[PDB]
């Protein structure tokens, strides 16, 4: 989900 | 019922593309890009896996909203  | 929910959830989603991404997810039809993004994907672009788990998870809940929440 989180992109980084 | 006094803000949001999913919205913010994407307005974390890194902002660099994961953000926009996300929101993709659960912004479109519930399957307009969830799918064009979450199913053909060549290399994984980024907003296919980032609002892959962010467009699942807004269907799990948005559906129903009650139970726990994935992405």
């Amino acid at each position: 989900c989180l992109g980084x | 019922m006094l803000q949001k929910k999913i919205e913010e959830i994407a307005a974390k989603y890194k902002h660099s593309v994961v953000k926009k991404c996300c929101y993709d997810g659960a912004s479109v039809n519930n399957d307009e890009t969830c799918e064009q993004r979450a199913a053909r994907i060549s290399l994984g672009p980024r907003c296919i896996k980032a609002f892959t788990e962010c467009c699942v998870v807004a269907s799990q809940l948005r559906a129903n909203i009650s139970h726990k929440d994935m992405c």
